[PDB]
């Protein structure tokens, strides 16, 4: 009984969180009303990891929906699986955050955080043995970014020895809502450096490029981007949600993926990624070749520009476990220059018999690569282009912040960039 | 795509093999400390055999046979011959040798003197030669007092063996020489002899009444090119190859290189390598070995061949680097890692 | 090649063949290490809480 | 009769313990419910099998064993498995969250809070013994529990049972069946703190067991079940002398006398033959010479290494099945004339031979075939130091960059314990070289 507590915060966080529970609920055979209707016991073996068992054999997600405005969560409550969530687990305000990190972290958000912690504390007091938490949110807005990282700071204070995991959508000027997203993202990153054990970095530009160039979607929508996040979130959590010889909990994964405390930002990937030639069978070599291809990576970072500290690959479906080992060893033994040679056997593989909905097999990629410094360099450059002229700062100083806090965020992330640079050589 | 690592930058041989390997576009060189390799061109001393063959999915190959030092060390070779029944102490192709430890440190001091006093009493030729592995340091003398006293001044194990007082001399010149044979043993323990040998000749007339001047007695390529005044006079670089040497044996001695010399050389090579096969074979091992050997032979005026020593990290003659190194890639490397003749070797069949 | 110390019973036997002759911390100290490490954990967490207090 | 208590720590220890007690029962004629029809003494007796089994008044033969794991998933299989009836609940000790492959977590953070509970359960078994010999401790090198908590247990056992022998069955880490990267840290940390507390340790390298399963048993991708059933055969061959009538290795003390002349060098190499596939049509039964000669082939060693390039300090031959002393001595003579067996000059060149007439028992439906004779050779070779070197080299690679060190320091361990443990291994490697090399 190693329970996980899910928190989704803000527009992006709740919309991506929604699809996530939609994808895995289908995998575990849970219908929109919470009733199970699968045909395999493997669907229920680890069901309590993400679901609470209610009366009448009902399964209720262990999720907390947080936002500073009602809109998005009214959408979820009316969405496909909206009825599946615990009504008391909706915590929201009316003011909004106006895409303002200071509003989510210092003013509007501070007024609502205690009530969110009351629901978090409630879900935890009922866990037989809590592994830790996972948060879905964007860093470019105000609620998921500012209040999300405030939540993390207070959860680490009340649960200092629990694992804190996040799926963090990183802003991109090509898929942007406001010009202040680099401000909000730079401020959040430092919070994550300090108070998360693992952060899956999801770049909206990588999601966009994949939808446009690979999936051949002329005009991607946030919905299309969220399908990729859904599938990816389902992939990285397969080991947690299904039985297998791995027997891995959050702290075991972190212990083998994070050689240095601050360098815990991961590049996720997924394969296959096919446009609608969609019924073709995908061989293990093809699966492996794509999984390691940069075009299948969602951090919009070229791995060949850095080096992998650790890699974790999860294969789903009935396939040749012998044939997997061969192709995995083939990728390593054919590109060993991109793996640090001072971490022996830093590429691990795990299999799972149950494939995602509508796929004979698939592979999810989880990489701790120094190339992720390119992502933080982009953000840092966009931050500095505005901060050097103090552009748009009045939105933040009006909430009680000072320029000094911005200069420190700037320096905190340029230190992070440098830390990745030393381990790349 | 195959991968290899280079851990011996001083090896002129495998510097060429590495060059050839990359020229195939199917071999990729890695940093010298990367464990994920197919082929290791390892160091000479303290090669970590224990770390080989433990990478999942990689067939790993190394260019040194673990345990071959027993054959390529002066004292070790003597001990191996005198203790191994396959060679026995009555081995007819190895000069009467003795292992002598300096008195500042088993040892064959009294056994040597017993045979020495016997030779001195029987009017026989009693000239011995003292040498060691720590040399560039050699002494030739007919008095047992000079040989022993020379070893005590040192601090490493030495070997005293019978000096061939009747060596075969080439004409014109009246000069001594030795024969270098290159032997390649692959992972399956096939023994291949390079068809091309080299004679390292002395450009000075052999003088039996003066072992003090070691320029006409030592045929080392470095001694002739530094202390001899007739270097490069009779043949380029004091190196006579088989084609020339065979034609000489026919005009002068009315015999061939195959009959008069090569049969004894091929016999000695088999006897040495077969002797230690059970000790160094990698047949059922988690990794695979192959090694290039350089045998040094002597020929006396009776056309009898003697073994001088075995070199575990030999060099090649400049003219033979291309043919030999290519041959190494063919039978030793591509035989295990194939790529996408008239062999230059002479396979010495044997029973495994 | 000599066989020595032959012992036989209903379920087997044993013997020795010779081919050639030859030529702590107290309970007090363990608790100190366990408590000293628990003290370094408490100190590190105290600094984490102090950090979150600031 | 003197009792032996078996302790299984962590997942590897527990799953291997499960496979051994399954085999022990099939060997002694004990049924899953604990009954033993051939035991005419009901609820008592000082027979050889009683060293590993106590007896209740109801005729139940209960293993003298304790299972310890910081998380319950693995031990729950024991509670509901085929032999759930053998044990009672006090013997199965489970926490609620494991050590996350973190030595410091198993040894310090979690170990401190559960050690006294485990010692109390062991004390209960001890109180049933009229003459306890000592303990057999099964654990992995890689796990946080098997490494961190085991070393803690060994330190306390030396305090609570000073005069008792302690043997180990340790699983050496192999990447083919592991997703952990920090196992070199854990292995070296646990070897450093356990070294002075273990009288004799039998290391099994998962890489070796893995290759034997794929090569001899034709298992393309062996499972922990395949690995453990083969491991419990070697374990059984080693402990049979304690559970059956005999005169060689009759008590734990004899393992140190016969196999460990130098205390620190207490890691004998195990070699087992024959291992034949059950699915095979029908194999030609190998002779005494052929299986004995197989004991000097690296392919059937529990740790891959080259004994030809080390010196032997001791050598036992443990035969099971149709074997008579005449045949053994004939094969030994034939092997000395063909093999490179170098003994250290300060040790006799010989072989202690034990024969048990009952051939190896195989689990029905298992992977191994029934053979008429089998042998396990226990040899103390300096060649096994290749395993320490491999492991110490991987340690050096990560520790030079302090990779993952923060996870250990964060659980209360001091960084200086890494180097203190490493320097001990450098001294252990130097001992082997001083003994084996000229
Ligand atoms: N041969 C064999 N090896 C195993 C088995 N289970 C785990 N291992 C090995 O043990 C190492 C992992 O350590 P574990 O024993 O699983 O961990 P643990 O002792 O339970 O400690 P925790 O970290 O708290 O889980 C890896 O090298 C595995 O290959 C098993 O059943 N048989
Ligand atoms: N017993 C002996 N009788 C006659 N000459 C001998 C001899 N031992 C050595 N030599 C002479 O010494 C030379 C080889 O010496 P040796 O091989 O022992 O030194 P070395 O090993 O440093 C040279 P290399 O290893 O390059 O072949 C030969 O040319 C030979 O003429
Ligand atoms: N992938 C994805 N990104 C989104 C979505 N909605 C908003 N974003 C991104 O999130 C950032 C805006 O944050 P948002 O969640 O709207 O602000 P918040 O509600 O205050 O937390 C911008 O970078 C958007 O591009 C979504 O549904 N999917
Ligand atoms: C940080 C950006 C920001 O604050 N934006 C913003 C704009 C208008 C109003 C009314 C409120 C707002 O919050
Ligand atoms: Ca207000
Ligand atoms: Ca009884
Ligand atoms: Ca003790
Ligand atoms: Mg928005
Ligand atoms: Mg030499
Ligand atoms: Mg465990």
């Amino acid at each position: 009984m190693r329970e996980i507590v899910h928190i989704q915060a803000g527009q992006c966080g709740n919309q991506i969180g929604a699809k996530f529970w939609e994808v895995i609920s289908d995998e575990h055979g849970i219908d929109p009303t919470g009733s199970y209707h699968g045909d395999s016991d493997l669907q229920l073996e680890r069901i309590n990891v993400y679901y609470n068992e209610a009366t009448g054999n009902k399964y209720v997600p262990r999720a907390i929906l947080v936002d500073l405005e009602p809109g998005t969560m009214d959408s979820v409550r009316s969405g496909p699986f909206g009825q599946i969530f615990r009504p008391d687990n909706f915590v929201f305000g009316q003011s909004g955050a106006g895409n303002n990190w200071a509003k989510g972290h210092y003013t509007e958000g501070a007024e609502l955080v205690d009530s969110v912690l009351d629901v978090v504390r409630k879900e935890s007091e009922s866990c037989d043995c809590l592994q830790g938490f996972q948060l879905t949110h964007s860093l470019g807005g105000g609620t998921g970014s500012g209040m999300g990282t405030l939540l993390i700071s207070k959860i680490r204070e009340e649960y200092p020895d629990r694992i804190m995991n996040t799926f963090s959508v990183m802003p991109s000027p090509k898929v942007s809502d406001t010009v202040v997203e680099p401000y909000n993202a730079t401020l959040s990153v430092h919070q994550l450096v300090e108070n998360t054990d693992e952060t899956y970095c999801i770049d909206n530009e990588a999601l966009y490029d994949i939808c446009f160039r690979t999936l051949k979607l002329t005009t991607p929508t946030y919905g299309d981007l969220n399908h990729l996040v859904s599938a990816t979130m389902s992939g990285v959590t397969t080991c947690l949600r299904f039985p297998g010889q791995l027997n891995a909990d959050l702290r075991k994964l972190a212990v083998n993926m994070v050689p240095f405390p601050r360098l815990h930002f991961f590049m996720p990937g997924f394969a296959p990624l096919t446009s609608r030639q969609q019924y073709r069978a995908l061989t293990v070599p093809e699966l492996t070749q794509q999984m390691f291809d940069s075009k299948n990576m969602m951090a919009a970072c070229d791995p060949r520009h850095g080096r992998y500290l650790t890699v974790a690959a999860i294969f789903r479906g009935r396939m040749s476990m012998k044939e997997v080992d061969e192709q995995m060893l083939n990728v390593q033994n054919k590109n060993s220059s991109y793996f640090v040679e001072w971490i022996p056997n830093n590429v691990k593989t795990a299999v799972c018999d149950i494939p995602p909905r509508g796929l004979k097999m698939s592979a999810t990629f989880i990489g701790n690569s120094t190339a992720i410094q390119e992502l933080f360099k982009r953000i840092s450059e966009q931050f500095t282009a505005m901060f050097r002229r103090k552009a748009f700062l009045h939105w933040y100083t009006g909430e009680g912040m000072d320029e000094m806090e911005f200069t420190e965020a700037e320096s905190n992330m340029n230190d992070l960039v440098s830390e990745y640079q030393q381990y790349q050589d | 795509m195959y991968t290899f690592v280079v851990r011996d930058e001083n090896s002129s041989v495998y510097a060429e093999v590495s060059r050839l390997l990359l020229a195939t576009g199917q071999w990729k060189r890695l940093r010298k400390d990367n464990p994920r390799f197919n082929l290791m061109l390892g160091e000479r001393n303290r090669l970590p055999f224990g770390r080989l063959g433990h990478e999942p999915g990689l067939v790993q190959l190394v260019n040194y046979y673990r345990g071959a030092d027993k054959l390529c060390r002066k004292a070790s070779l003597v001990k191996l011959i005198k203790t191994s029944p396959e060679l026995s102490e009555s081995c007819t192709w190895f000069p009467e040798s003795y292992v002598i430890y300096p008195t500042n440190l088993t040892d064959e001091r009294e056994v040597f003197l017993a045979a020495y006093n016997r030779r001195r009493e029987g009017r026989e030729g009693n000239v011995w030669i003292a040498k060691s592995s720590a040399g560039a340091g050699i002494l030739i003398s007919s008095e047992a007092s000079e040989l022993l006293d020379f070893i005590d001044e040192q601090g490493q194990v030495h070997v005293i063996q019978k000096y061939l007082e009747k060596p075969l001399l080439l004409e014109p010149g009246h000069r001594k020489f030795d024969i270098r044979s290159w032997v390649l043993v692959d992972h399956l323990y096939n023994i291949y002899l390079y068809r091309e040998g080299v004679l390292r000749t002395s450009s000075e007339p052999y003088n039996s009444a003066n072992f003090q001047d070691k320029t006409c007695h030592l045929t080392n390529h470095c001694i002739q090119k530094e202390y001899s005044k007739n270097y490069g006079r009779y043949e380029e670089g004091n190196e006579m190859f088989f084609e020339e040497f065979n034609q000489y044996l026919m005009d002068a001695l009315n015999t061939t290189l195959e009959n008069s010399i090569l049969l004894q050389i091929k016999h000695i090579i088999r006897s040495c390598l077969m002797c230690i096969e059970p000790a160094i074979s990698t047949k059922h091992l988690h990794y695979q070995s192959f090694q290039l050997f350089g045998f040094d032979f002597m020929v006396d005026e009776e056309l009898k061949v003697w073994l001088i020593e075995v070199n575990g990290a030999p060099a090649c003659a400049q003219k033979l680097y291309a043919e030999l190194c290519q041959g190494i890639v063919d039978v030793a490397i591509s035989s295990v890692f194939p790529l996408a003749p008239t062999s230059i070797f002479i396979k010495l069949h044997h029973h495994h | 090649m000599e066989v020595i110390e032959l012992n036989k019973c209903t379920s087997g036997q044993s013997f020795e063949v010779i081919l050639k002759p030859p030529s702590d911390p107290s309970l007090e100290e363990i608790q100190k290490k366990l408590e000293a490490a628990e003290e370094r954990r408490k100190y590190q967490e105290a600094e984490l809480l102090k950090h979150l207090a600031e | 009769m003197r009792e032996c208590i078996s302790i299984h720590v962590g997942q590897a220890g527990v799953q291997i313990g499960n496979a051994c007690w399954e085999l022990y029962c099939l060997e002694h004629g004990i049924q899953p419910d604990g009954q033993m029809p051939s035991d005419k003494t009901i609820g008592g007796g000082d027979d050889s099998f009683n060293t590993f089994f106590s007896e209740t008044g109801a005729g139940k033969h209960v293993p003298r064993a304790v299972f310890v794991d910081l998380e319950p998933t693995v031990i729950d299989e024991v509670r509901t498995g085929t032999y759930r009836q053998l044990f009672h609940p006090e013997q199965l000790i489970t926490g609620k969250e494991d050590a996350a492959n973190n030595y410091a977590r198993g040894h310090y953070t979690i170990g401190k809070e559960i050690i006294d509970l485990v010692l109390d359960r062991i004390r209960k078994l001890a109180d049933q013994c009229t003459g306890l010999q000592g303990f057999l401790v099964f654990h992995s090198f890689g796990g946080g529990t098997g490494s961190g908590f085991t070393s803690l247990l060994m330190e306390r056992l030396s305090v609570d049972y000073g005069k008792k022998s302690k043997l180990e069955f340790s699983i050496y880490p192999a990447p083919q069946v592991s997703t952990a990267v920090v196992e070199p840290y854990n292995s070296i940390l646990t070897t450093h703190t356990t070294l002075e507390h273990s009288d004799c340790a039998f290391m099994v390298d998962n890489e070796a067991i893995y290759d034997i399963c794929r090569r001899n048993l034709d298992i393309e991708r062996p499972t922990y079940t395949n690995l453990n059933r083969l491991i419990s055969q070697i374990v059984s061959s080693i402990t049979a002398s304690l559970r059956f009538d005999g005169a060689l290795n009759v008590d734990l003390t004899e393992f140190q006398t016969n196999l460990v002349p130098y205390p620190r060098i207490h890691f004998p190499l195990a070699t087992y033959a024959p291992v034949i596939s059950a699915e095979k049509a029908y194999h030609e039964q190998l002779s005494v010479a052929e299986i004995t000669n197989a004991c000097f082939e690296p392919a059937n060693q529990m740790v891959k290494c080259d004994p030809r390039h080390g010196k032997y300090m001791a050598c036992c031959l443990l035969y099971r099945g149709d074997v008579v002393p005449k045949d053994v001595n004939a094969a030994i003579a034939t092997i000395k004339t063909k093999r490179s067996i170098q003994f250290v000059d300060w040790c006799p060149t010989g072989f202690k031979v034990g024969i048990n007439y009952q051939p190896p028992t195989v689990v029905p439906g298992g992977d191994l075939a029934k053979v008429q004779r089998a042998v396990c050779m226990l040899s103390n070779t300096t060649a096994i130091a290749e395993a320490w070197a491999r492991l110490d080299h991987k340690f050096d690679l990560m520790y030079a960059k302090r990779a993952f060190v923060h996870w250990y320091v964060g659980e209360g361990m001091e960084e200086g314990e890494f180097s203190e443990a490493r320097e001990d291994m450098a001294a252990l490697e130097k001992d082997y070289e001083e003994v084996g090399v000229d």
